[PDB]
């Protein structure tokens, strides 16, 4: 299937995933597409965390779903 | 005119030390391998005298001491106790200073995200499942945070010295906190596609990444419909002590009364610094052992915490 992923700046991206894939895949799937390094990724679902270690089947992530990337932060 | 004795405790769990007699001069790791005391990794040296009435570390052996180990800490992962020592180290050397009221952190190898952290649990109405998390916790409420800072690094995969963002750190702390009963009602409103309901439990429940308004998230947050439109999903029902906001950092204004507590995010798209809001008879700015205060505040807020018990909705 194909998902959508909006970006910080609001800019969207088409993915191609299956509902077998992991958040980890994906992010490889958007570094692949946009250069974004995948330990800077962090994945939102209308407000819920991703998380890492999973699968889009385990958050029920629909086609023509929109997933939402944000950054993991870096504060000392 | 000696002996071979020394008199030291074996242990994976301050609890309940067991005890193994070595000779004085046979090495700690050369028989029983990785072995640590207060985190200095005393696998490779020779006992002493001092050493005596004491406690030490070790790796589980007879599958008895993984069972043992697992009802202290909540974790099966081995590496567990060394990242826990490895940074033990480190954190016993730090400072815990009372700022308004609560434990902070001086400044040290990028601790700022680690004072967040420990500045709003002191805040929230929250316990944790773990063992070695609410004891670490209890003494940390007081100034002894070292292990409680540890244990932080531990279960988060994160080294001192590391960066850290406070919304992921909070979100590892989470998973050994009791909230079971947390709960959060959400209803999405398409003009087409219709109303759906979910329900969402544990940590969910009490997390947001998108505002930083819990009011927002109470009248309604924009999000796009499978069917292409823009949707309109809202809080329907809030069964928790507190809920957190979060949100890319952004100017934000932070008025006294509406809001709990909150963190700021100074800084860009590599580096940057949190310094922690507090509200009390004014606004406190918590950053390390500095404080500040004032009437209000506009900057780069990241999280807010806001106070609950009930809530529902006056909607549909
Ligand atoms: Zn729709």
């Amino acid at each position: 299937m194909q998902i959508f992923v909006k970006t910080l700046t609001g800019k969207t991206i088409t993915l191609e995933v299956e509902p077998s894939d992991t958040i980890e895949n994906v992010k490889a799937k958007i570094q692949d597409k946009e250069g974004i390094p995948p330990d800077q990724q962090r994945l939102i679902f209308a407000g819920k965390q991703l998380e890492d270690g999973r699968t889009l089947s385990d958050y029920n992530i629909q086609k023509e779903s929109t997933l939402h990337l944000v950054l993991r932060l870096r504060g000392g | 005119m000696e002996v071979k004795t020394i008199k030291v405790f074996t242990t994976v769990d301050n609890t309940n030390l067991h005890t193994q007699l070595v000779d004085m001069s046979m090495t700690y790791g050369q028989q029983f391998g990785p072995t640590y005391l207060d985190g200095a990794d005393v696998t490779k040296i020779k006992p002493h005298v001092n050493h005596e009435g004491k406690t030490f570390f070790v790796l589980p052996s007879d599958d008895t001491l993984r069972s043992e180990a697992f009802e202290y800490y909540h974790t099966l992962d081995e590496s567990f106790l060394g990242r826990y020592m490895s940074a033990l180290n480190h954190t016993k050397k730090w400072k815990f200073p009372q700022v308004g009221g609560l434990t902070s952190i001086k400044w040290a190898d990028n601790n700022c995200y680690l004072s967040s952290v420990l500045l709003a649990l002191q805040q929230l109405e929250v316990k944790f499942n773990a063992p070695a998390l609410q004891e670490a916790y209890y003494r940390a409420r007081a100034g002894d945070a070292a292990n409680f800072c540890a244990l932080i690094l531990a279960y988060s995969n994160k080294t001192v010295g590391e960066l850290g963002d406070v919304r992921e750190t909070m979100t590892h702390l989470l998973q050994h906190a009791n909230l079971e009963s947390a709960k959060r009602v959400l209803n999405v409103v398409c003009k087409h596609c219709g109303q759906k309901t979910t329900t969402l439990t544990g940590v969910e429940a009490v997390m947001y990444m998108g505002t930083l308004s819990y009011d927002n998230l109470k009248t309604g947050v924009s999000i796009p419909c499978v069917c292409g439109r823009d949707a309109t999903q809202y809080l329907v029902q809030q069964e928790s002590s507190f809920v957190m906001m979060s949100a890319p950092p952004a100017e934000y204004k932070l008025q006294q009364g509406t809001f709990l507590c909150a963190n700021e995010y100074t800084g860009n798209y590599q580096c940057g610094h949190y310094t922690h809001i507090t509200a009390k008879e004014t606004l406190y700015r918590i950053d390390g052992a500095h404080l500040t205060k004032m009437s209000e505040y506009k900057g780069p807020v990241t999280d807010v915490f806001y106070k609950e018990t009930s809530y529902t909705t006056t909607i549909k």
